[PDB]
DNA sequence: GCTTGACAAAAGTGTTAAATTGTGCTATACT
DNA sequence: AGCACAATTTAACACTTTTGTCAAGC
DNA sequence: AGCACAATTTAACACTTT
DNA sequence: AAAGTGTTAAATTGTGCTATAC
């Protein structure tokens, strides 16, 4: 049965979620919310840049440069080394 | 060799939840033999008049909309297959013929 | 009550499903015979896989795809109708099909006995004619109209009869006028005679034809009216033309139909109380075959009357559909599809149902509709139970399709394949090799098998240590076998026990826990002492390794199932981890004494001193390291650290004979000192030659008196010294050691001369064929035994072939007699003896013909071994199943009943010699009464364990009979008590209060059944006794005391016993001449006094007659003795408490003579406790006690007639148990340990009962106090 | 820290042609 | 088999709207 | 294939018409 | 004396089982 639950993957996904929250907690208050709404880590449904700009009161280009700075901050080796093993 | 197989489908890994879920409204349909069925629906959804219920037979909504009989016909109901190949004058001059055979055979 | 069924199970109730229940489970009606699309491979709507009805194929996505996330759940997509939910509810929602014509359930029509036939009083041969459209059945008749209009109807009938007669006499007058015209116009002129005779003959012929055609149609018109005048419901009309004549004429007075709708109409007009009262009254008043039949019908009528059932569930109107994940459609790679063989039957049912629904609306003649309904009935019958009525439905390849009934039956059914025994994770298996340096609790493990076995533990520990970043790199590091993980595996493997198991698992010692230790290689290293328990040999056997995970399972492996906690056997009590084949001959070469050896005790004083003394065993070892001393030479050491025997310590010290440091001189060998240094410090010096029986006695005394950790270390030291001296013993086999007897030739010549005289007397004509066969058999048996004696007396006592036999290491003497000497007689394929016989030996070599003769028995033995080990597992299975609810329940029930033990009969004067079988019937019991000698005192008081010193004290006191408490007379409600059971043979102390002693008692009888070779004598005799059948060599017993008249007669026998009271004599007519009469006291014949239950012929008395005549306390003696005789004839010791545990489960029930008035059908087998309860209540509300006698029934019949319906269906006859559990609406309570195994609960025995698993554990305060 | 203008790709959306599926009919005589 | 015809589903394209990205600027 | 067992028939019976 | 007629035994069919692991 190939559509079954592999037991050593469902543990690894849980530890990946915990490590993801542990890495995202070292960021600031707004950039972590921008990432969690841009990729849908809290609700499951992703958002657009206008959807985050509606809740933060700015345009799409202000949200986009915040995201483009946060993704550069996450490519730091202190933030990339503990996540590189999961891919 | 091993021969893996799959019933076609997927297994997703969202951890389950039970508090925030988009809101739903309940319709109620009524079938022909007086049964009541409750169907949930999304709020942004046009609730239809007729629903194929759990009983196996169609049930309309509890309101009085009366949407459509949709003018559906019989199909061929023999006759039609008789009337399409044989005309009325050939039948009327035959049936009466047969009718007279009821008159002559009864008394000899 | 709980549809989710999560951990709250109080009962589990079965019952018939009405049509209101089938359309209540279901989530919609499947109405198309479609499974899946051919292009898009998506399930079609309203088909056998439809999403709408059974659920979503993908998790949280609808069919069209509008809703695809967990934010919408519980809602139904308004465009496609599929409720968005998990996707594994496709294996739990049902579905139903609405039949356009009713259909009878096949289990309730084609059973044995047929329940629909009993419920309607219709024959099954008539029921099959009705429901498969072959005969109309009258279902109602208006009696009032047929009563009062009968006169006008017969008056109108006489009109048609006289119309037939009038047309008859009109044609007869026409024939009369025609023959008058013939005999007028032909005879008006001159004519020939014979042609006029032919004319008058042909006129008579046509007149006869007229009156006889009229006679035939008159008889037809009489027959239809005679059929109408006797009309009644539940009739049959097989004519199929007479029914149309009854419908067009007198068609208003009745109704008739065909098939399942007519059966439904008969069930509608069925008053259960009238049939119940009539069936009650028939068995009360009448007798004969009519009474014996009505009990069978009263069973099913009372079943439908008592409960809240109704018979309308026997005919169906909606058919449920199993969810599509239990009959999947799996796409194998390569784009291939596999369906699960239930889809074709569902497709055929819905196909023929749709075609019937189309033929009815279209309007059709009756023949096509009846053919369609019969096809629908056969399709649903093929779905429910294939191959029962008619020929089975086949697929491609002429194989029968698998129906729903074939998922539950058999040794493949869901029941014995996937519910009672499963495949497990965290396990492996490998070949086994011998591990002679390990301790008893250890076992080697291959490091690859232990790395793959212990994978999550090492995957955790190498992340607790900084060796990997996370769990994924740890998994990759383990799968790549990086060199750091072997340092971590020894950390995570320490003190973590593993269960080792070897199939077949005959007794409970075939699963044992060991602690592991990593061993290079790929073979499991087993300890050389547990091989007796596993019955493992090292010629290629494989064993399985399981890993217990939780803390409870680790505690159970460390405390309950460790290898060094189970030394003795639960069957007999003998030590099973005793030394064997090599260790026995090592200790036998050690501790023997050779006279005249090197450095013996000389003394020849007068010119030189004794020169055989030694200051200590250290000086003797230093002497034996030179060439001066042999180990098996008699010397006189001075031991300062070994305790002397009681006879020597009594005269040396007496008041305190302690030996840590006090000296005493011992005349022994050196080898017995080096043996006794292995035994414990307080143990007395032995000074005997170590046989195997001596070592069994030594280990048995160590198990009785010393603690359990001393015996294991002693057994390990004994195996070490045994291997070290077996390798020095000098036991080799060469052909120069196989000494032939030097006078074999003259012995064979003398017996050949005797055989030649016998053959000469046969060829002369003196004695016939079978007599000379028997004479040759006797002569060559005497020749065989004489050459055996010559070979026995020729051999030296230190031969390597004869030392292995005499030390009890392995083998016996007869094989040695076949090695050097004579093979003897060889059996036939028939079983008789070949009168030749084989006079060569396996050292001289056989000839061609003697080898070809020997192959007969040598292959018959192998085939019998295979068939015998096939037969023994069935007996072990039945014995486990009949006796699983015999567990220890309380400490003492305080009964005073008890059996008596034979226990050392007198002699002829003679004080008292022991009974031979005391250690199996009187050892490990408890006293019911205080023993008393001849006015004496109480020598052994009530409630003692009856060990060795108590038995010797009872034998010294001169009392030869002891009333003993037992399990046949135990007084608890459910299970036995601890003091009634006695000492558990495996632990050596009293039994605990959770031991499942019924399963131990079944395994102790089932294990040695393979060594039972064989009126019957082998394993069929045990199978005959435990099934309680009537034997083929049935011997009659007496019914009363009196005098026996033995009469011959018409070439069999006659025996008539006349009483002394007197009364009616007893007469037994036909006893065949092969069954010889029976000796006890001359021998039986005539002029004889008979006892009450004396046996009259030799053979085997059936247990039913001895139960009926002598009561239960004698049938217990008979069953225990007749089983233990078969087990004693082959040298197997099973204690009688196991056979008593089995035998107690047979006599638990009574049969009913007279019902009284309390719900008990006559001839039914009810439990004794429930019978006494309903006879306790009956003194209130009118005293009429139900009368019943005790019955004795076999293990299959008792194991099938149990309360639990889930435990009985998993055993035998799953269909006919499941189909009368459902009629009675029988519920289960889950109290045995076969249903808790099925449902996944804890069994109620051992650590699963409440008083053991409700232990609260808290630190004592001083310690919480001191921390 | 944040907004505006401008541009380009991605996603819905409507319509329309094609491909795909469902259903009726074929008359020497045939049992 | 084989063909004819209606009903239905799909895919393809044109056109509009959303969503994202670049350079400038206070 | 067989071994056992329980349900379902030929036939073997006295009893009552004809 | 024939002719059924129902009740009582030997023949007659069907059902269920037949070890364990790789
Ligand atoms: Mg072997
Ligand atoms: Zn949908
Ligand atoms: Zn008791």
């Amino acid at each position: 049965d190939s559509e079954a639950v592999v037991a050593v993957d469902a543990v690894s996904f849980t530890l990946l979620q915990d490590q993801l929250q542990s890495v995202l907690d070292t960021l600031s208050e707004r950039e972590a919310g921008v990432v969690r709404l841009r990729f849908g880590l809290t609700d499951g449904q992703p958002r657009t840049l206008d959807e985050i700009g509606q809740v933060y009161g700015v345009t799409r280009e202000r949200i986009r440069q915040i995201e483009s700075k946060t993704m550069s901050k996450l490519r730091h080796p202190s933030r990339s080394q503990v996540l590189r093993d999961y891919l | 060799r091993v021969l893996r197989g799959s019933r076609l489908g997927a297994v997703s890994y969202e951890t389950d939840r039970n508090h925030d879920l988009a809101p739903r409204q309940i319709a109620r349909y009524r079938t022909d033999n007086g049964e009541e069925f409750e169907v949930p629906f999304a709020d942004d959804a046009e609730i239809p008049g007729t629903w194929l219920c759990r009983n196996g037979m169609e049930g309309t909504l509890i309101e009085g909309d009366l949407p459509e009989p949709k003018k559906v016909k019989p199909p061929r109901t023999h006759w039609d297959m008789l009337l399409e190949r044989r005309s009325i004058e050939e039948l009327e001059e035959l049936l009466k013929e047969r009718l007279e055979l009821i008159r002559s055979r009864r008394r000899g | 009550g709980a549809m989710l069924d999560v951990n709250f199970f109080d009962e589990l109730r079965i019952g018939l499903a009405t049509a209101e229940d089938i359309r209540q489970w279901s989530y919609g009606e499947v109405k198309k015979p479609e499974t899946i699309n051919y292009r898009t491979l998506k399930p079609e709507k309203d088909g056998l896989f439809c999403e709408k009805i059974f659920g979503p194929t993908r998790d949280w996505e609808c069919y069209c795809g509008k809703y695809k996330r967990v934010r919408f759940k519980g809602i139904i997509c308004e465009r496609c109708g599929v409720e968005v939910t998990r996707a594994k509810v496709r294996r739990e929602r049902m579905g139903h099909i609405e039949l356009a014509a009713p259909v009878t359930h096949i289990w309730y029509f084609k059973g044995v006995p047929s329940r629909l036939g009993y419920l309607l009083d219709l024959a099954p041969k008539d029921l099959e004619k009705i429901i498969y459209f072959a005969a109309y059945v009258i279902t109602s008749v208006d009696e009032e109209m047929r009563h009062n209009e009968l006169s006008t109807l017969e008056a109108e009938m006489a009109v048609e009869r006289k119309a037939v007669e009038d047309q008859r006499d009109g044609e007869l007058e026409a024939r009369a006028q025609k023959l008058e015209a013939d005999l007028a116009e032909l005879e008006a002129e001159g004519a020939k005679a014979d042609a006029r005779r032919k004319v008058r003959d042909g006129g008579e012929r046509e007149m006869r034809q007229i009156r006889d055609r009229a006679q035939r149609e008159l008889d037809r018109l009489e027959d239809i009216w005679s059929t109408f005048t006797k009309l009644a419901p539940k009739q049959l009309i097989v004519d199929e033309n007479l029914y149309r004549e009854l419908v067009d004429r007198y068609g208003e007075y009745f109704t008739g139909a065909m098939g399942a709708e007519s059966i439904q109409k008969l069930i509608e007009n069925f008053d259960i109380d009238a049939e119940a009262e009539s069936l009650r009254d028939v068995i009360r008043n009448g007798k004969g075959q009519k009474k014996l039949r009505a009990l069978k019908r009263l069973k099913v009528v009372a079943a439908f009357q008592q409960s809240g059932n109704s018979p309308m569930g026997m005919v169906l109107d909606a058919v449920p559909v199993i969810p599509p994940e239990l009959r999947p459609m799996v796409q194998l790679d390569g784009g291939r599809f596999a369906t699960s063989d239930l889809n074709d039957l569902y497709r055929r049912v819905i196909n023929r149902n749709n075609r019937l629904k189309r033929l009815i609306d279209l309007g059709a003649p009756e023949i096509i509709v009846n053919n369609e309904k019969r096809m629908l009935q056969e399709s649903v019958d093929a779905l429910f139970d294939n191959g029962r009525r008619g020929r089975p439905v086949t697929g491609p390849g002429n194989r029968p399709l698998k129906s729903l009934s074939d998922l539950l039956k058999g040794k493949q059914g869901r029941f014995r394949q996937n519910l009672l025994g499963k495949r497990v994770d965290y396990s492996g298996r490998s070949v086994i090799v011998v591990g002679p340096q390990l301790k008893l609790h250890q076992c080697g493990l291959p490091k690859l098998m232990a790395l793959e076995l212990f994978k999550p533990f090492v995957m955790k520990r190498l992340v607790d240590l900084n060796h990997a970043q996370n769990i994924k790199s740890a998994k990759r590091m383990v799968e790549r076998q990086r060199p750091q993980v072997w340092d971590v595996l020894e950390e995570v493997i320490a003190e973590h026990p593993v269960l080792l198991n070897r199939a077949p698992t005959l007794h409970r010692l075939g699963i044992q826990a060991f602690e592991p230790m990593l061993v290079e290689g790929k073979a499991i290293q087993l300890h050389p002492l547990v091989c007796e328990a596993f019955n493992a040999d090292f010629d290629g056997d494989q064993m399985a390794v399981h890993l217990p995970l939780s803390a409870e399972a680790q505690a159970e492996a460390r405390i309950l199932m460790l290898s060094s906690n189970n030394i003795l056997s639960p069957a007999s009590g003998r030590p099973l981890a005793m030394p064997r084949l090599d260790m026995v001959t090592g200790l036998y070469y050690l501790t023997t004494e050779v006279p005249g050896d090197t450095g013996e005790y000389q003394p020849a004083s007068g010119d030189h001193p004794e020169t055989g003394v030694y200051s200590s065993p250290a000086e003797a070892i230093m002497a034996a390291d030179r060439g001066v001393l042999s180990v098996r030479a008699k010397i006189k050491v001075r031991l300062t650290q070994l305790r002397p025997p009681v006879e020597i310590e009594a005269e040396l010290f007496g008041h305190s004979g302690w030996q840590p440091g006090d000296a005493w001189m011992a005349e022994t060998t050196l080898g017995r000192v080096m043996f006794n240094e292995l035994l414990p410090l307080g143990y007395p010096f032995v000074n005997k030659q170590m046989h195997k029986k001596v070592q069994a006695a030594i280990i048995n005394d160590l198990a009785e008196r010393y603690p359990m950790i001393v015996v294991a270390q002693t057994v390990d030291k004994l195996k070490d010294a045994g291997f070290y001296w077996a390798t020095r013993s000098g036991v080799t086999v060469s052909m120069a050691d196989v000494l032939v007897p030097p006078r074999k030739k003259e012995i064979l010549d003398h017996y050949e001369e005797r055989a030649d005289k016998v053959e000469k007397q046969f060829q002369r004509g003196a004695l016939n064929h079978d007599e000379r066969n028997e004479a040759l058999v006797e002569i060559w048996k005497e020749a065989t035994d004489e050459v055996g004696q010559a070979l026995r007396e020729h051999y030296p006592d230190d031969n390597p072939i004869i030392t292995i036999v005499d030390s009890g290491a392995t083998g016996n003497f007869t094989q040695t007699r076949t090695l050097a000497g004579m093979k003897g007689l060889v059996t036939n394929p028939k079983g008789e003896f070949i009168p030749r016989p084989v006079k060569s030996s396996f050292r001289e070599g056989l000839t061609v013909l003697e080898y070809f003769i020997n192959t007969h028995g040598a292959r018959k033995g192998l085939a019998d071994t295979a068939l015998r080990t096939a037969d023994s597992g069935y007996l072990t299975r039945r014995l486990v199943d009949v006796s699983q609810d015999v567990i220890v329940r309380e400490h003492d029930c305080q009964t005073e009943r008890g059996i008596v033990v034979e226990l050392a009969e007198r002699a002829p004067d003679g004080t008292l010699i022991r009974d031979p079988y005391i250690e199996t019937s009187a050892y490990a019991r408890t006293l019911g009464t205080d023993a008393v000698d001849e006015a004496g005192n109480v020598i052994v008081e009530r409630g003692q364990d009856l060990g060795d010193p108590e038995i010797d004290a009872l034998l010294a006191a001169g009392i030869t009979q002891v009333k003993v408490r037992s399990v046949l007379t135990c007084a608890t409600s459910t299970g036995v008590c601890a003091t009634c059971y006695g000492r558990s043979m495996a632990t050596g102390k009293l039994v605990d209060i959770g031991e499942a002693v019924g399963i131990v008692a079944a395994q102790s009888i089932g294990e040695p059944g393979t060594q039972l070779t064989m009126i019957t004598g082998g394993l069929p005799r045990v199978q005959e006794l435990f099934e309680a059948r009537v034997p083929r060599g049935k011997a009659p017993i007496a019914d009363v005391t009196g005098r026996v008249r033995l009469e011959d007669g018409e070439r069999f026998y006659k025996i008539t016993i006349v009483p002394d009271d007197g009364g009616e004599e007893v007469v037994y007519d036909k006893i065949s001449k092969r069954q010889r009469l029976r000796v006890f006291k001359r021998v039986l014949s005539d002029g004889d006094h008979v006892e009450v239950g004396q046996q009259l012929m030799e053979g085997s008395a059936d247990p039913h007659e001895v139960l009926r005549v002598q009561g239960p306390r004698e049938v217990q003696i008979h069953l225990v003795r007749e089983v233990q005789e078969v087990y004693r004839a082959q040298g197997v010791s099973i204690h009688d408490k196991h056979i008593e545990v089995i035998v107690r489960q047979m006599l638990r029930r009574v049969t009913i003579i007279d019902s009284g008035s309390t719900e008990f059908l006559p001839g039914s087998l009810i439990d004794r406790a429930e019978f006494e309860a309903e006879n306790r209540r009956v003194v209130a509300e009118g005293g009429e006690p139900a009368a019943g006698r005790p019955v004795l029934m076999g293990i299959t019949k008792a194991s099938l007639a149990t309360d639990s319906w889930l435990s009985a269906a998993s055993f035998q006859e799953t269909t006919r148990v499941l189909t009368d559990a459902a009629i009675n609406c029988r519920s289960d309570k889950l109290n045995g340990l076969k249903e808790n195994v099925i449902i996944g609960k804890l069994i109620p025995a051992g650590t699963g009962i409440n008083r053991y698993r409700n232990i609260a554990v808290q630190p004592t305060e001083e310690a919480r106090a001191a921390a």
